[PDB]
């Protein structure tokens, strides 16, 4: 197998400025006869089927934009897009087209690039409705921040909680180019009776300290 | 008094394409027609007293279509007849390799294929066999030595054999063009035989 | 133009055969390579294998040799994929691609993809739990909690309120029933004179909820 390595993994690029991705390949992709390098570039937008951007190392597909380029040679290969746009976010994958098996690298997450932005710490108390069936699910939500890294800590009368919360986050958005999260804590009804405090512990870039929210259980 | 076409069949090699045809002609003439099976006829030998037809012009342009094509009998209703169909990718033989070089490396002998140019064109590129096929072509070698016990097999994906030599044997090589994923015509003829020392 | 139409989506217990399908079609189906890529949920990209339709060659990669079949019938244009008995592990979404122009031009045309799930879990609609906003802008939602399987389809009052509504990947939980959150900022303001409904559809348990989520 050729192994396909690609540098870096992830890539914040702002509006309008250059962007380069490299692709390592543990043999050589270079056919002597008809000098050509047979390496393959792809995008995948999010929600989207991979889409075909360049092949032969340099080589575009009909319909890809001139701002997508391709260079290298045997072991070293490297895409350039001139000017990005919104619409160029995704992942980008590097393939071995040359011998079997056919290998893709690990991808290479491009979004946009803005200033730092603190989210907005929202905590929901379980409703009454969820009680009747004798559970409690706790929400946390953190709202419209960048980057993409953030640490939500719960803490049950101030003792941190481990392998009873699950994390989810969305793509970036088109407009302002922010993420959201959203954490529940997932307690059974007579656990969650037992305790009076529940906080959402917030940490991101753009806090020099922690954010809590809070509510007492009955109030 | 005009005879209709009969035993139409298909003439290709490296993508160089020919449909042939029988009776040789008395009073008519002949005019075919090619079609890609979805689209449209398009008239290319006009009223010819050949039992040929030169259709690599047509098929250079999408090699992989199926083609369609039909030869019609007129005097010196029309009649007619229909060919098989044929998609030049799969269909077209392999032509005759060539061996580049062959050199000595040690206790070892490299041998090298040439990348054989074919009618297929790009802008201004003539594409090789390479270009065309990619993945798909293998080349395989038979070499024996000057006491021939048996003629021995080599594979590779490339262009170039790398082969286990005995010293001071003068050796002989013959390679050949595969298409292993193919129905038909996997094998290309053999090419000349290169000797050291020769 | 070229299009690649895969079948719908899968939902099997672990053990039984699949079968699934990739039609072609705005192209000469025989002499072009049908692929087929494996991308597990938020991971990369994994070539399983190839057919050329006009023989029924194949190749496998290695990893997957004996795990599955690719199978072609030219005379209707698609191709296949499947399996003898699924393992948990193929949870994936499936792509089928074909192969360009030229040689060793990568993979031109890909279709829409095929989410195939591999879970010992049954057939369960969904609880939808309000989110209550409490003391700018404030924050509300909706917990769709305990379904299976994906997906669920939320809008925000019959689909008119977008702005500002984010609707969250589902998350798998240890049970086998999937969750998620949808919430809304709004001013903080509109709280006492506006209605805010979240509208769950389920189809695979034909389940249809609409819950208002008032300040409590």
């Amino acid at each position: 197998d050729i192994v396909m390595t690609q540098t870096p993994l992830s890539l914040p690029v702002t509006p309008g400025e250059p962007a380069s991705i490299s692709c390592k390949s543990s043999q050589s992709l270079l056919s002597s006869g008809n000098q050509k390098n047979y390496l393959t570039w792809y995008l995948q937008k999010p929600g989207q089927s991979p889409q075909l951007l360049i092949y032969w190392a340099s080589t575009r597909e009909s319909g890809v934009p001139d701002r997508f380029s391709g260079s290298g040679s045997g072991t070293d290969f490297t895409l350039k897009i001139s000017r990005v746009e919104a619409e160029d976010v995704g992942v980008y994958y590097c393939q071995n087209d040359y011998t079997y098996p056919l290998t893709f690298g690990q991808g290479t997450k491009l979004e946009i690039k803005r200033t730092v932005a603190a989210p907005s710490v929202f905590i929901f108390p379980p409703s009454d409705e969820q009680l009747k069936s004798g559970t409690a699910s706790v929400v946390c939500l953190l709202n419209n921040f960048y980057p993409r890294e953030a640490k939500v800590q719960w803490k049950v009368d101030n003792a941190l909680q481990s392998g009873n919360s699950q994390e989810s986050v969305t793509e970036q958005d088109s407009k302002d180019s922010t993420y959201s999260l959203s954490s529940t804590l997932t307690l059974s009804k007579a656990d969650y009776e037992k305790h009076k405090v529940y906080a959402c512990e917030v940490t991101h870039q753009g806090l020099s300290s922690p954010v809590t929210k809070s509510f007492n259980r009955g109030e | 008094n005009t005879v209709a076409a009969y035993n139409l069949t298909w003439k290709s090699t490296n993508f160089k394409t020919i449909l042939e045809w029988e009776p040789k002609p008395v009073n008519q003439v002949y005019t075919v027609q090619i079609s890609t099976k979805s689209g449209d006829w398009k008239s290319k030998c006009f009223y010819t007293t050949d039992t040929e037809c030169d259709l690599t012009d047509e098929i250079v342009k999408d090699v992989k279509q199926t083609y369609l094509a039909r030869v019609f009998s007129y005097p010196a209703e029309p009649l007619y007849e229909n060919s098989p169909e044929f998609t030049p990718y799969l269909e077209t033989n392999l032509g005759q390799p060539t061996i580049q070089s062959f050199e000595q490396v040690g206790t070892k002998v490299n041998v090298t294929v040439e990348d054989e140019r074919t009618l297929v064109r790009r802008n201004n590129t003539f594409l090789s066999l390479r270009d065309v096929f990619g993945k798909d072509l293998i080349y395989t070698l038979y070499y024996w030595k000057s006491s021939s016990s048996g003629k021995k097999t080599a594979k590779t994906n490339t262009n170039e054999f790398l082969i286990d030599v005995d010293k001071g044997e003068n050796y002989c090589f013959s390679v050949q063009a595969v298409i292993p994923s193919r129905t038909v015509n996997r094998k290309s003829t053999d090419s000349p035989v290169e000797c050291m020392g020769q | 133009e070229v299009q690649l139409v895969q079948s719908g989506a899968e939902v099997k217990k672990p053990g039984e055969s699949l079968r699934i399908s990739c039609k072609g079609s705005g192209y000469t189906f025989i002499p072009y390579w049908i692929e087929w890529v494996r991308q597990m949920p938020g991971k990369g990209l994994e070539w399983m294998g190839d057919i050329l339709p006009g023989s029924g060659f194949t190749t496998y990669s290695p990893s997957f040799q004996g795990h599955v079949t690719i199978s072609a019938d030219k005379s209707i244009s698609t191709a296949y994929l499947q399996w003898s008995s699924l393992k948990a592990s193929d949870t994936a979404m499936y792509y089928c691609a074909r192969s360009g122009y030229y040689g060793n031009s990568g993979f031109a045309y890909w279709g829409q993809g095929t989410l195939v799930t591999v879970s010992s879990a049954s057939t369960k609609g969904p609880s939808v739990f309000p989110l209550a906003p409490s003391s700018g802008t404030a924050a509300l939602g909706c917990l769709v909690k305990d379904y299976f399987p994906e997906p669920v389809t939320v809008s925000w009052n019959s689909g008119a309120l977008t702005s500002g509504v984010h609707t969250f990947p589902a998350v798998l939980q240890s049970s086998g029933l999937y969750s998620l959150s949808s919430v809304v900022t709004v001013p903080s303001s509109s709280l006492g004179t506006q209605t805010y409904i979240c509208n769950v559809n389920h189809k695979p348990s034909n389940t249809k909820v609409d819950k208002k989520v008032e300040p409590k």
